[PDB]
């Protein structure tokens, strides 16, 4: 690594931040019966 | 006389900032001096050897008049000192976190913690970046706010100061019980440090090293396009260049040098780390920087004489008010002791020498009790009284004993 | 795949900031053209930063040709009345 630009004290430093877009909802592992296969293909009994 | 004080006291304003709490700074000035600490490199390891100078070598804890408070604590002896030190195990560590704490930060500052069952858990020292006291017109603390991150931002809440205590080691004035951070007294030397260190790393990149010039085509002759450049770039590039490669050409190529230009980048440090060391009061010797003509004779007893006074005067501070404001009310209010007894926690001198102190007892142990000689010698006093409180050896009472 | 100069990239690099920081404390007006070259225009986006020559100091410093009292280098956003 070669940084172009230094850090100074007393966080007179640029603003050093990334604002999040928006993020979904996620539930299917707790809202279904999950199943870890061995295998890619295969098949539940009936 | 009075009971009350009748002179008055530069006081809140909250340094004209708005919705007045703290004196003079704020959350972001407190967060300010956190990164000045966790950032790293020389100025922060520099205030941490200032931290171990002054508090680094431990503590011992005494009471005037220990063996007259000899009493069953739990069908148990104990003095005042002994039920402390089993109160305190860890107090080395505590004075030593407290203790930078105070020089980093305006003040150390705690809570006081019991057990479920109620009896005494601990001190308990708090983040001082996270709090800031608010104080009376008499200039004593009434309250302390608190901000701190969680996940969901920003927490924010106020506490009494009736079960906090905190120190201060840098006081503005006697009468100052908010105090002031050193390193945002010293914000401007140490940006100046930091500056001129990005200087001269930027400058030794740049100048410290040779580089190749070639330059192509004759002088008034013929001009060399962008494309044609990159043809020669190819020949000479220091990618691909080794030691002893070697170039043939025409007489209208020619291997200039960028030689690497003389500045004292040595000078420069040594006087940046002066300025360091004596704005933040250490020695130069610290900052791995030593001086010409200083190194000897009286010029050294001068500065390191100036040293441990600057660490005697910052250890009695430290060591008052963590007796009247830690240990006393928890003798007070968990201990079946008298907490108006004459406790004292003495921390220790870092630059002690215990073969100068060898000496000494050669010297003039003839005038000390054999209790003076283990106390200057760091040991236990002797089990027997008699001895203990006697002028002569103990091994020199062993063998007259011997001769009876 | 992205690269430093790619347009969803420049939010990212430092440079692009310090550069714009830069641009705003060198500039007199919003004229871009005069002032910087295409090359920093276009790799910087000058267009889109908020260059009018308010944020440089020249702006508010004295320069006058005579100076019998010092008031050379006064700033006036500096005053008890700013
Ligand atoms: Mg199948
Ligand atoms: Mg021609």
């Amino acid at each position: 690594s070669d940084p172009e630009y230094v850090d100074t004290l007393f966080r007179e430093q640029l603003l050093e931040v990334v604002m999040e877009g928006r993020e979904l909802r996620k539930v299917a592992r707790e809202a279904s019966n999950v199943i870890n296969a061995n295998t890619r293909v295969g098949d539940v009994p009936i | 006389a009075s009971s009350t004080p009748q002179t008055n006291v530069d006081s809140m304003g909250g340094g004209h900032s708005y919705q007045f709490n703290g004196q003079d700074l704020t959350f972001e000035d407190l967060r300010d001096i956190k990164d000045v600490r966790d950032s790293g490199g020389q100025v922060a390891q520099l205030m941490d050897y200032k931290a171990l100078l002054n508090f680094g070598e431990g503590c011992e804890i005494h009471v005037e008049g220990d063996d007259e408070t000899k009493q069953l604590v739990d069908g148990e002896p104990m003095t005042l000192s002994e039920w402390l030190e089993d109160a305190f195990p860890h107090l080395d560590l505590l004075v030593l976190d407290l203790g930078g704490d105070a020089l980093w930060y305006p003040y150390a500052v705690g809570e006081i913690q019991e057990t479920i069952t109620g009896e005494f858990k601990e001190a308990l020292p708090a983040e001082p970046w996270t709090l800031m006291p608010e104080s009376d017109a008499q200039g004593k603390v009434q309250a302390w706010h608190q901000r701190t991150k969680t996940h969901g931002g920003y927490q924010t809440q106020t506490l009494p100061a009736d079960d906090l205590w905190h120190i201060v080691i840098n006081k503005a004035s006697a009468r100052d019980e908010v105090g002031i951070s050193e390193v945002l007294r010293n914000k401007d030397e140490i940006q100046a440090f930091k500056q001129n260190e990005a200087a001269i790393n930027q400058a030794i990149e740049l100048h410290g090293f040779p580089q190749r010039h070639v330059k192509v085509g004759k002088e008034d002759g013929a001009p060399v396009r962008d494309n044609d450049l990159r043809r020669v770039r190819t020949i000479f590039d220091p990618r691909t260049t080794d030691a002893n490669t070697a170039y043939f050409t025409g007489q209208d190529v020619d291997v200039e040098t960028l030689e690497a230009h003389n500045f004292d980048y040595s000078a420069i440090h040594e006087m940046d780390m002066r300025n360091l060391t004596t704005a933040l009061g250490l020695p130069l010797e610290a900052g791995n920087v030593g001086a010409d003509g200083l190194g000897s004779g009286k010029p050294a007893e001068l500065r390191f004489a100036l040293l441990k006074l600057a660490i005697k005067a910052n250890q009695r501070s430290f060591s008052v008010q963590f007796v009247e404001r830690v240990m006393r009310p928890v003798v007070r209010d968990y201990s079946p002791f008298d907490h108006e007894a004459d406790i004292r926690l003495e921390i220790n001198d870092p630059l002690e020498d215990i073969g100068e102190v060898a000496d000494l007892i050669q010297q003039v142990g003839d005038y000390m009790t054999n209790e003076q000689v283990a106390e200057k010698l760091d040991l236990p006093a002797p089990e027997d009284d008699e001895v203990a409180d006697s002028y002569r050896s103990p091994a020199d009472m062993e063998k007259d004993e011997a001769g009876v | 795949m992205q690269l430093r100069r790619s347009p969803g990239m420049r939010p990212m690099d430092r440079d692009w900031h310090q550069e714009r920081a830069r641009a705003r404390e060198q500039a007199y007006s919003s004229d871009l053209t005069s002032q910087f070259s295409e090359s920093e225009i276009v790799k910087y986006e000058l267009d889109t930063a908020q260059i009018d020559g308010s944020d440089n100091p020249r702006t508010y410093i004295w320069n006058r040709t005579i100076d019998l009292f010092g008031m050379n280098g006064t700033d006036v956003r500096e005053l008890r009345n700013r």
